[PDB]
């Protein structure tokens, strides 16, 4: 299934890590559908937005 | 210099001797080059996470 592998970058905000779960168990999906999945917190993409692809928040 | 609607990559005179062995390969292509854009986005996925974590072993 490769070539996706579009890319998808998932950002999260989490001081207790459901939010990080949440996203982390998105890329995990993410790479069972093909995409090319990239998983950091919000405030470290600060202005970095893709402009390719897709971005989760 | 770095404001992409204003200028782009040049060849400099060192990477225009370098084409005769570099050819159109992405280093010594233009940006215009059709090859540039077709080998960039051929060989971008070599360099995502998953490709570097299986370079690591």
């Amino acid at each position: 299934e490769n070539a996706h592998n579009t890319p998808l970058l998932v950002l999260y905000g989490s001081n207790m890590g459901t939010a990080e779960g949440t996203a982390r168990d998105l890329a995990d999906i993410a790479m069972s559908k093909g995409f090319a999945p990239q998983v950091a917190t919000l405030d470290s993409h600060a202005g970095n937005l893709p402009r390719e692809g897709a971005v989760l928040i | 210099a770095c404001d992409e609607s204003r200028f782009d990559k040049n060849l400099s005179q060192a990477l225009k001797f370098v084409r005769d062995f570099f050819g159109d390969g992405l280093f010594t292509s233009w940006t215009h080059e059709k090859n540039w854009k077709k080998a960039h986005n051929i060989l971008l996925p070599s360099f995502s996470q998953q490709a570097m974590k299986g370079y690591h072993a």
